[PDB]
RNA sequence: UCCCAAAAUGUAACGGAGGCGCCCAAAGGUCACCUCAAGACGGUUGGAAAUCGUCUGUAGAGCGCAAAGGUAGAAGGUGG
RNA sequence: CACCCCCGUGCCCAUAGCACUGUGGAACCACCCCACCCCAUGCCGAACUGGGUCGUGAAACACAGCAGCGCCAAUGAUACUCGGACCGCAGGGUCCCGGAAAAGUCGGUCAGCGCGGGGGUU
């Protein structure tokens, strides 16, 4: 969700997944296809709903943190400057990303964890597999 | 006044325990030391008095107040502060001052009983923690200050703390069995 | 997989279904272009702990391995691939993936097992024989039970690369 | 007064001019006086036949060629090889 | 340790100089009194006391050092720079410098 | 002094962070020499760190203050 | 550069470093020995230093083996981009044309090159 402690602020701009692996941490997984802010609470919003699917295994990695602080309106003005340190922390996601991941329940009694996940979140996104195989 | 039994004792009976390629490689005593960390509990830029002049009429030399490490932890600490005290023996006078400690030292101690045993600076070396200097052939209670203690090191050409303990004890050497 | 081209340029392939790996060892590296479906197709099964036929266009027949495969991000599919040439006696390091077989005792019982790391590599795999596989006990396995390297019983031979201690699979609490 | 602080805190207001960098490249026929690079500490190092300025600059002593040379990084060195 | 002989070392100035740099092995009693040239990593002179020494060799001091600025006459060096190492500038050393100081 | 500034320089905003209006007879000139943080094992008021000791140790410390560059063959630490 | 090795001093300055292992001794080196004073450790001639064997090669060193770690490091494909030409309301994205990484893989190596002095080939 929210940082720990850090510098207290940032910028924005975009390009193509990096460091979104694939298969890890369990057998099946939910990738974003789209350029996107990802909210916490849209995690939360994520999580929260995947876990009363599952009654139980929690086998569910949600691998997308927010380091990221925005601001916003202190009402209206403009004669000010930096504003709102807390507004809210978003995790910047890139396609072939992968932010979730479950473990150990059935392909349908996961095709559909993800399913509902993805109905709150801003982004397209497509469940994978395995064949993943590069480092480890 | 030792060395010979030095060797002899130790070194001959040693190849006669051990095996040594060499005279030279055997195991020896570098040198004894005696860590004088008073103060800080105790500012007594008195009592700093008590500590040298004593521990140099117990190991005939002057020694070095280890001053603090300009350490100032949140509690009674400070910049670069004499806080403790070093002075270094190493042949004679550490041969000097080693004899009187294995004859009078810990021998002249009530309530001693010998040493523990259980290996120290895994580097051969030995390590002695001392207490209460009311057990020196050089300590006097009736022509002193208060009364206080001291930390001595021991430092061997040992390889290993088995050729060290030998060694240690072959020179002379009290273990509480 | 009859791949038959192996040049710098790939305007003749991208546009038409077709992979483009490169193969080598230390003599021969080369340059290569196999097709897409084909190697698609195979990887699957033999995976990296599959040596297969490298009839390149003209028939020069060779034994080469799977190394490393880099597919494109946003679309699954994959864009280049390393064939590492077999060898008749020591190949390199081979990634063989850890399995489990019969239920555990720490499944019916209140929780799950998991495998803490899926594909294991073992020092020194073998030439001709290197596990396509690496099925493994869990049954045993209660709450808490932690496998690891010094246990996974190896196929004659081969050795454990991986340090010993090293987790492979646990059986995991509940909730 | 009242009883608050003197200036609002986390302001922004001002920075500074500055400059440095490198006043003669590689090949340059450089000269007695001349001055081939300003620096912070001790980036290029004053090879053969350059001073340095207290401030980290180096200057030629006498004429001839500028000449560059890094070593692994950490350690470099500008020099004169002199053409007469 | 090593710092000492990298400090004199290194402050000796080598073609900025122009000049020349006397060694010194006076650690242990065979010495050498070598004479090199800034670039060119070549020995011109050299002086040691390794032919023999009659039995001084902390003693056939200046008889090196002697032995050295003689020998430079042999190839005629007015200017010279004594790139001493850890020694300190004491004695056994000072020998070599001070004999060939004047030695030449 | 950092970032913004788009790998030369320069470059705005009531853009993002932080310091200065000093200090040092020596914290200087020069000449000698030493070298750090820290962990581990073992040791006395100690017992968390800290003092002593022994291994490891690009220095992960230090540099009077803000940061950056720089720096141990010392600009780091003593004495004449 | 007759063959060798040893000592000092360079270039080079980790593909020349570490560690693990073995080789060397009385030519050289070092340890070792004593050291009142020359000069000296804010205490210790431990280190600087003065006078020298023996003994040793153990340590330090030199050399040689080794590559378990370091360090070096392809190719191929990719990231990205100068130039040209397009897309999507927008976040962003694409084609043609050159340039072209980083990481990882193959594999690479435990240097190589000088000057001078010493002692050997009984
Ligand atoms: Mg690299
Ligand atoms: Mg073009
Ligand atoms: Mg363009
Ligand atoms: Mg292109």
């Amino acid at each position: 969700k929210r940082t720990k402690f850090r510098k207290q602020f940032r910028g924005r701009m975009t390009g193509d997944a990096k460091g979104g692996d694939y298969v890890a941490f369990g057998d099946y997984g939910l990738i974003a296809m789209e350029p996107a802010w990802i909210k916490s609470n849209q995690i939360e919003a994520c999580r929260i709903v995947m876990s009363r699917h599952f009654r139980r295994g929690g086998k569910i990695y949600i691998r997308i943190f927010p380091d990221k602080p925005v601001t916003k309106k202190p009402a209206e003005t403009r004669m000010g400057k930096g504003k709102g340190a807390v507004e809210y922390w978003v995790s910047v996601v890139k396609p072939g990303r992968v932010m979730f991941e479950v473990a150990g329940v059935t392909e349908e009694q996961a095709k559909e964890a993800f399913r509902l996940a993805g109905h709150k979140l801003p982004i397209q996104t497509k469940m994978v597999k395995r064949e993943v195989y590069d480092e480890a | 006044q030792l060395k010979t039994k030095y060797n002899d004792q130790v070194r001959p009976a040693l190849m006669q325990q051990f095996g040594y390629s060499s005279v030279m490689a055997v195991p020896r005593i570098e040198k004894i030391v005696v860590n004088e960390g008073l103060g800080s509990s105790k500012e007594d830029s008195k009592a700093i008095d008590k500590a040298a002049k004593e521990l140099a009429l117990i190991t005939l030399q002057k020694p070095i107040i280890t001053k603090a490490k300009k350490s100032i932890s949140n509690f009674k600490l400070r910049q670069g502060m004499p806080v403790g005290i070093k002075v270094t023996l190493r042949g004679e006078r550490m041969y000097v001052f080693l004899e009187k400690l294995i004859n009078i030292g810990l021998p002249r101690i009530r309530d001693f009983r010998g040493i523990n045993p259980n290996a120290f600076d895994g580097r051969g070396n030995y390590n002695l923690g001392i207490k209460e200097q009311l057990i020196f052939p050089e300590i006097t209670y009736d022509m002193v200050d208060k009364t206080r203690g001291m930390d001595i090191t021991i430092v061997t050409t040992a390889k290993t703390d088995e050729e060290a303990r030998a060694l240690l004890q072959s020179m002379g050497l009290p273990f509480r069995k | 997989m009859e791949l038959t081209a192996k040049p710098r340029t790939p305007k003749q392939k991208l546009d038409e279904s077709m992979i483009a790996a490169v193969a080598y060892n230390k003599e021969n590296n080369v340059s290569f272009a196999l097709d897409r479906k084909a190697f698609d197709r195979a990887f699957r099964q033999q995976s990296t702990t599959g040596l297969f036929d490298i009839t390149v266009e003209g028939g020069e027949t060779f034994p080469a391995l799977v190394k490393a495969v880099q597919m494109d991000k946003r679309k699954r599919a994959p864009i280049h691939v390393d064939f590492y040439m077999v060898t008749y006696g020591e190949p390199v390091e081979v990634s063989v993936p850890v399995h489990t077989t019969g239920r555990s005792q720490g499944e019916v019982q209140g929780g799950l097992v998991d495998i803490v790391v899926h594909n294991l590599q073992i020092v020194a795999p073998g030439p001709r024989r290197i596990p396509q596989e690496l099925v493994v006990d869990v049954t045993k396995m209660n709450i808490g039970d932690h496998i690891t390297a010094g246990d996974i019983k190896l196929p004659e031979g081969c050795t454990l690369a991986a340090d010993p201690e090293l987790t492979v699979v646990s059986v995991l609490p509940p909730r | 007064a009242h009883k608050k602080g003197v200036g609002s805190s986390k302001n922004g207001r001002d920075s500074n001019p500055k400059y440095l960098g490198v006043k003669k490249f590689g090949g340059e026929v450089v000269k007695a006086g001349n001055i081939l690079v300003r620096q912070r500490g001790t980036k290029f190092k004053a090879g053969q036949g350059v001073g340095m300025g207290r401030d980290h600059t180096l200057f030629a002593l006498s004429d001839g060629k500028v000449v560059f040379i890094n070593k692994g990084k950490g350690a470099r060195f500008i020099s004169i090889e002199a053409a007469q | 340790r090593r710092k000492l002989r990298t400090r004199r070392k290194v402050r000796t100035t080598t073609a900025a100089s122009g000049r020349l740099r006397l060694s010194v092995y006076r650690s242990s009693k065979h010495i050498y009194a070598q004479i090199i040239d800034d670039s060119r990593g070549q020995t011109l002179a050299a002086a040691s006391s390794a032919a023999l020494k009659s039995g001084n060799k902390t003693d056939t001091a200046a008889a090196v050092g002697k032995a050295l600025a003689a020998a430079a006459a042999e190839k005629g060096i007015k200017q010279v720079v004594f790139d001493r190492g850890s020694y300190k500038y004491h004695g056994r050393v000072k020998a070599l410098a001070d004999a060939a100081r004047e030695g030449g």
